[PDB]
């Protein structure tokens, strides 16, 4: 309680080293997000950290 | 992978 998962809206392959990919509905949590479009988070999937397109998730 | 670079300005 007092947090919120984010939930992919899409598929997404990542490109870049640091990048997560991901499936449309994939849960995470957002780890910090004030540095930009792209986010920090952990898929709630596998538990890897990684940046994800901020775009391409929403809240639960 | 993914093998290409982080820009680090992103």
């Amino acid at each position: 309680s007092g947090t919120t998962l984010f939930v992919a809206l899409y598929d997404y392959e990542a490109r870049t080293e640091d990048d997560l990919s991901f499936h449309k509905g994939e849960k995470f949590q957002i780890l910090n997000s004030s540095e930009g479009d792209w986010w920090e988070a952990r898929s709630l999937t596998t538990g890897e950290t990684g940046y994800i397109p901020s775009n391409y998730v929403a809240p639960v | 992978t993914p093998s290409l670079p982080t820009p680090p300005t992103r």
